[PDB]
């Protein structure tokens, strides 16, 4: 009835997709080979998981996902792993050479070789839908494929579909921790090119999740798997309203309607609570008010920034499980009372509420404790202007010397595109400065 | 540089 | 998928490549007969990166051996793992260069380069998706220097977009093993700076310093030095062969490591390195690997990185690790020792983590540093070349092979331009 | 009641006939020796396979086929193989010397030696029929026997029978892949001579089937056997309406009525779907709409050409198996809606529909997966004008130098026949250009 | 059904034919006594192509041995497989030609040709459907050149529509084994260009080059050269004897390979050819066969095909193969190396695939190229003939046998016309 | 060269 297509671009996208699809199969009881042990009805019915899983053959559920990568390493990890029989063999699309953390490669040189194949696969998936709401694109800014090919695919999908919601789950470049030396270039170019072709891009940060795993989960040494599982919990909290009925449902279009005040400001920060280990779970009364208050703690934000340095323009609180709406009402009123949580004057109604019935599902061998309820906050705040200014300063420092510029110019990039992207980023910084002014 | 969103176009 | 054509040139380079293939065949479980006798399934999943299958489950290394004298060829054929190489790939002349760059580059290597290029083309046609080329050679020799530079020029002409990586053994600061080492080094650098994508500076003297100071070896042989160089080689291309949490092929390293087209001479390193006795007193943690990596006395190039600034840094780790720990150590090194990193580049360190550690280790990490301290090497070589060329010392040996003296002048000018560029970029205020 | 005589000329014809008769014996349960294990009724009844198999003796079914070749190699492969006891010993006709890829030999020099024997065998077969509908001639253009003797036999059959439908299954010369050096000569001469003596010639291509086996069947190295089996599937889909009852039956005359708008344009392209391996069969919902859409993909055409470069003049969709006609209606409406599928303005009703009940039969040891339904498309499009122009250009390049011309002139060919055939081919190109003009 | 009459002429040709019959009897499982001791049923299915049955399950090769001296006849009778030939087919004189074309063509061969033709007619009457004739001989000799040309003329007169195939050993570019080789070669070519349907150019020097360079033979004997030539011979007529996915008899090859009646001199090749040691390092794939086939250093004719253009190409493969792979390799060769193929012929390569590989191999392929580079051979022979005829060098030896000098002039003119035609068709714009 | 089919004979 209502379908959603997930697109996983780059290594980060594919790994987060592995985590998300493990969590989906756990929540819906789908075996790793697509079979269902309680498969009483075959060939129809509801079975609300038709949003992400399509019924094929006789008693097999195939994810509505396209995995895209330019090198075969990660997709081959997928092709020979636990869920090799889950995905359609043609949904796992690979090139032959990586983008080498080069936006120019993944956008012009290499992305042009498989963009048509990816779009044809996406078209084949979309033709099997009757109520396709939108797409979910998982990627990272500071990467190669996940930046250049992500922007190219966003442009092509904006051309082909147009009015379908285009949501992104992006790994924002951390302010201190980093992987690539040329992350500012790729991040600025991606932001410039995919800005007007995206509806809502959810921001997460590896450094903030590191800090959350250290402080809250009591994990001194987490790997990328723990980060991927937490991001998967966030994704499941976002899509649970589609996959499960609740007291107050929120489809995907309501996110872009409620969280995006202006067409150029669509970067809401992800936040999840409660995130606690199993040891301290027995010593806390995880009430609605406690989790609602923990959602606004500066130490619990999934992006390394300080919300107290800015104002909230739009906030979305998605509750799950044993949640009473009166308690949500009271907790949000208490939040509005606090003077340390500043909202813009031009948004007197600042919250959007969603309440589901399905409690969070514990992944076997996971980190998070079994809780009765959880809240995922998607807040659009002006505090991300500081992160954008930091990225702009790094970009300026690297570009004033023309460092690494030849690596992009020799791949089909015209040098003026750097200047154009930088001017647009300055304009975006001015946008964020202007919306934060009370008048 | 100038902003691009029209947040003040009809400030009346 | 992504395949590398390994090219051996000269005694100093082919002698490494033999140990390199020993180590690589050990990592992938291929015995000295070419048969596969490994355990993990990941060993054959990316076996075609270095190995062609020979119709019967015998795997042949995609290697080409080049020399101007058959002695080293016979030594390689007779030694261990000498039976896995394809006999058609042993391309060798009869004369020998005699540590004369002009000879090996213009007469003997010029006579042999056609056969070498035929073998190279045959190896490249058999590939699925050629990633790049890999050359091992010395700069202060004959066949090595001249022949390798000629081959690099030819291949760069034929394949302009493939990756040209060379692991060059550079002259030592104190003891020279060739009386004409400055000329060969200067001419080889003049040829390298124009065609290679990245080149690694291996210095023997630094290797003996590592063997005595760190490994506590009293009788280190060239097996040990070649083994260290081969460990570095294997750590470089590990992401192309085994899966990991962060993948980084040769092109990603080239992009993240070379800020400007001419500054692509790196200082490789390796960790952990312990003596046989001190193993029981050192715990292996990611902070320990980080502490040993960013150590001036651990560099395989005899250039103190504390006398310059780091343009870019590559840190390719291997084995089961926490990403938080690696990122934490990299950030702590960048913050506490900020006076040694270039100001106009934020986030100087590139990070890559593989899942499979080297043979016998729980985990390791390969250091690849692009420091401006290599200007010490270049300036020393330039000063020695000037001191010898001012008196025309042994210049007739090179002018008798048809080489021009103006070519020597041009090579010296290019060397000094590289030195001046390296000096220009360090201590350049980011304001 | 309704009989059809298959004629297999040349090596390609005989091998495709081996494949087709294996498939027929599998579909009807006939043992390789002509016996039937469920032979309850002997000497009559229905047993709809009387169209291709004649009841002889007592409990033996003999194919209504004539195998013709000029060399004994392929027919001797047949005479000593699995089906040596299936065919009538006199139906396997051989000469003593091959045509050597020379149209002149197989048409004048060698074909005159066995044309009377072949025609007498065909007459003996036709006299045993009461409702003979037409003939099926399997051959290849760029060959010898399969070109010259094929044209000679077509002329003689047009003289003898006249009003019986004459359908051809021809191996069209591939644009890049080729076997003989003189394929343009033989192809042009065959097209000129058999044009006015043929009712409908189905086009297939070895290069296109190579690409289909590589992309869809996931077969990196297919032999001629896989191509022959796919062509046999196409032939079975064409003749299933005669051999099996369905919701909407289509005899052989309806093909020439619906697919041939003008007497000189009777080259419809074969297309078959779904063509998938057994591995990806479990991950796809092969609905009617999916297969109907896949039939119009440029990458799934059995002839190496681009249908987007031309317009469709007549299209025939033959469905088999679990097929609901309402879904066929809706899928064809969706196809008509798409603007990328262009039809000529003078053909407002562009489709002809046929629905059978018998699902496709899997050949043991075959390549294609077991499916519940399949669609064979026979589309007459103006895109084949490009292939005809390519053949004309090759013919001109070879003929301007008089290369290989003596090999034909010395075999009874008059040199003016080359010029006449080339003029007629230019006229055919002009025909294709004229029909494609909207007015 | 389709039968071939093999004719042996001269030491250089009959000496090949002995090895050829050894190989053919090995392929069909016929022991040196004529008895059949094979395994596969396909060996006797088309046994009558070369073998008459001798009433008692002994098979006799349909071969005719012609020479002007009984020494080679005795050698053939005494050696292995010398007992399978029918004694009535050993036609030989007593004098010998002495490497004199005029002698062997006008006096001694003229005295012997009647008996030879009687034997030929007797062999042709016993056939079911005569496909054609097959001659093995040399061009630079006596009996070979003159006797074979006389026999070709006679048989072409008697059987005008049968196939006349000759496997001629041509003069070598560097070392001549006969002082009067240019005269014999020129006269033999003058006779061949008028009567034969296709002729294969075997050059000994190219065969030694193959034996040393490729097979790595340090002591190659004429057994090895005759074995290579016999492998080519067997690969030519394989489609007439065993079934396959694509059949191509001698007439199909003649039609697809000879564009104009006079350009019918081919450069045969064979693959795979490996040394004894390098077998374990080479996988046998259709791309490998294609790479070795279209190789200038693999041609059995000492003429570099890279100096001309390919009019037509025949590629007869043997063994279980994928048609897609063969077609793909042929198309890739035509596309990537289009500068070496004639412009006014699309689809230059003829493809044939048989099911039965040669003895001991998984698969192989015979190369038959009709390249304009044979004008090098013809022009060299013409220049040598002119240099010798201008001084009347050894011309009396040929004029004393009743031969006319105007005949030498006509032969030279025809040779130069053939050279000019080959040059005319290459580098001729298809516009 | 002229076409042979009468596609425009009665274009009325
Ligand atoms: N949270 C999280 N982040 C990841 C993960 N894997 C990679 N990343 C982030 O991705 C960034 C690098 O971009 P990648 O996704 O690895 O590069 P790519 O998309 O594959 O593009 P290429 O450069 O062509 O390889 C780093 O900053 C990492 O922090 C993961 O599993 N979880
Ligand atoms: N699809 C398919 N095509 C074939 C097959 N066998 C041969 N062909 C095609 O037939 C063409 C050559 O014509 P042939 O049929 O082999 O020649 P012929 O009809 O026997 O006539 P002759 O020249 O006298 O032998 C080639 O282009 C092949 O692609 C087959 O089994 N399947
Ligand atoms: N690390 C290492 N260095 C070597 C080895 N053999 C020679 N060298 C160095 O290479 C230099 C000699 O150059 P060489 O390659 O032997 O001359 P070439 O054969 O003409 O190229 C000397 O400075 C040696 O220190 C070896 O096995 N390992
Ligand atoms: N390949 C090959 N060539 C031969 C053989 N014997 C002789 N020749 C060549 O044939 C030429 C001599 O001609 P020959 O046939 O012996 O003279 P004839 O007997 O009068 O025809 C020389 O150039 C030899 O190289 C042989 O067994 N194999
Ligand atoms: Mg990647
Ligand atoms: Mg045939």
């Amino acid at each position: 009835m209502r379908e959603c297509i997930s697109i996983h671009v780059g290594q980060a996208g594919v790994q987060i997709g592995n985590a998300c699809w493990e969590l989906y199969c756990l929540e819906h009881g789908i075996q790793p080979d697509g079979q269902m042990p309680s498969d009483k009805t075959i060939g129809g019915g509801d079975d609300s998981f038709n949003t992400f899983f399509s019924e094929t053959g006789a008693g097999k559920h195939v994810p509505r996902a396209v995995f895209v990568d330019l090198e075969p390493t990660v997709i081959d990890e997928v092709r020979t792993g636990t869920y090799r029989q889950l995905f359609h063999p043609e949904q796992l699309i690979t090139g032959k050479e990586d983008a080498a953390n080069n936006y120019a490669r993944g956008h012009y040189t290499i992305g042009k070789e498989i963009i048509d194949l990816v779009l044809d696969r996406i078209r084949k998936l979309a033709d099997q839908c009757t109520g396709l709401q939108g797409f979910l694109v998982f990627h990272s800014f500071g990467g190669g494929t996940g930046s250049g090919f992500t922007s190219l695919l966003m442009e092509r999908l904006s051309v082909d579909y147009g009015k379908k919601s285009k949501l992104e789950f992006s790994i924002y470049p951390a302010p201190q921790v980093s992987t690539a030396v040329v992350e500012p270039y790729n991040s600025i170019l991606t932001t410039h090119t995919t800005l007007e072709h995206s509806d809502c891009a959810f921001m997460v940060d590896n450094e903030a999740i590191y800090d959350i795993c250290r402080r809250n989960l009591d994990i001194e040494r987490p790997t990328y798997t723990n980060l991927n599982r937490l991001i998967s919990q966030i994704v499941s909290s976002i899509t649970a309203s589609l996959r499960f009925d609740g007291a107050l449902n929120v489809d995907l279009t309501e996110f872009q309607t409620n969280l995006v005040p202006y067409p150029r400001i669509h970067f809401p920060l992800a936040t999840y609570a409660p995130v606690i280990s199993a040891e301290k779970a027995y010593h806390e009364q995880l009430s609605v008010a406690e989790i609602t208050n923990a959602c606004f703690e500066p130490a619990n934000q999934m992006v390394k920034c300080d919300p107290r340095h800015g104002k909230y323009m739009a906030c979305c609180l998605l509750y799950r499980g044993d949640v009473v709406p009166k308690d949500v009402n009271a907790a949000i009123a208490t939040i509005k009372t606090k003077r340390s949580i500043q909202f813009v004057d031009w948004c007197p109604t600042g919250f959007k509420v969603g309440i589901n019935y399905q409690p969070p599902t514990v992944v076997p061998g996971g980190d998070l404790a079994k809780v009765q309820r959880a809240v995922c906050m998607l807040s659009n705040t002006t505090a991300i202007a500081e992160a954008w200014a930091r990225l702009d300063h790094k970009f300026d420092l690297m570009y004033a010397k023309r460092a690494f510029v030849h690596w992009y110019v020799g791949e089909g990039m015209e040098e003026g595109e750097f200047s154009e992207a930088r001017e647009d980023m300055a304009a975006l910084e001015k946008d964020y400065e202007e919306v934060g002014v009370d008048s | 540089v100038k902003s691009k969103i029209g947040s003040t176009e009809n400030l009346k | 998928m992504r395949e590398i054509v390994h090219i051996q040139a000269g005694q100093c380079g082919n002698q490494i490549g033999a140990k390199f293939w020993e180590v690589i065949s050990d990592e992938h479980g291929i015995d000295p007969t070419g048969s596969y006798h490994g355990d993990s399934d990941l060993q054959l999943e990316r076996i075609n990166v270095y190995y062609n299958e020979a119709a019967g489950n015998k795997y042949v290394p995609r290697a080409i051996l080049v020399d101007l004298e058959p002695g080293t060829m016979d030594s390689v054929r007779s030694g261990p793992f000498g039976q896995i190489f394809r006999p058609d790939n042993f391309v060798f002349g009869q004369s020998g260069a005699g540590n004369n760059w002009a000879k090996g580059h213009y007469t003997e290597g010029a006579e042999l380069v056609d056969s070498v290029l035929d073998v190279v083309r045959k190896e490249s046609e058999s590939c699925d998706c050629l990633q790049g080329f890999q050359l091992t050679h010395s700069l202060g020799g004959g066949t090595g220097s001249g022949m390798g530079t000629l081959l690099i020029s030819k291949i760069r002409e034929e394949y302009p977009d493939r990756i040209m990586n060379t692991f060059s053994v550079v002259p030592s600061p104190k003891v020279s093993d060739t009386v004409v080492e400055p000329y060969n080094a200067t001419l080889s650098v003049h040829q390298l700076v124009e065609n290679t994508d990245e080149t690694y500076c291996i210095d023997n003297e630094a290797l003996y310093d590592i063997c005595f100071r760190t490994l506590k070896l009293t009788t280190p042989t060239y097996g040990d030095l070649n083994h260290l160089v081969s460990a570095t080689m294997s750590g470089v291309t590990t992401c192309l062969r085994f899966p990991g949490q962060l993948n980084a092929d040769l092109r990603k390293l080239a992009v993240n490591m070379v800020p400007f087209p001419r500054l692509h001479f790196f200082m490789p390193g390796f960790a952990p390195l312990t003596s046989r006795g001190s193993q029981q007193y050192r715990a292996l943690t990611v902070p320990e690997l980080t502490q040993q990596m960013f150590d001036a006395k651990n560099m395989m190039a005899a250039c103190d990185p504390r006398h310059g600034r780091y343009l870019t840094v590559a840190a390719v780790f291997r084995g089961r690790m926490s990403m938080k720990e690696v990122d934490e150590q990299m950030l702590n090194v960048q913050n506490k020792n900020s006076s040694y990193f270039v100001e106009w580049i934020p986030n100087n360190v590139k990070t890559a983590v593989c899942d499979i550690p080297p043979r016998g280790l729980k985990m390791s990490a390969t250091f690849i540093g692009n420091s401006t301290a290599i200007q010490e090497l270049f300036k020393r070589i330039s000063e020695q070349f000037t001191a010898m060329f001012r008196r025309k010392a042994f210049l007739h040996w090179y002018t008798g092979e048809g080489m021009d003296e103006m070519e020597f002048t041009e090579a010296e000018s290019n060397m000094n331009d590289l030195v001046s560029e390296y000096q220009q970029y360090q201590d350049a205020t980011a304001d």
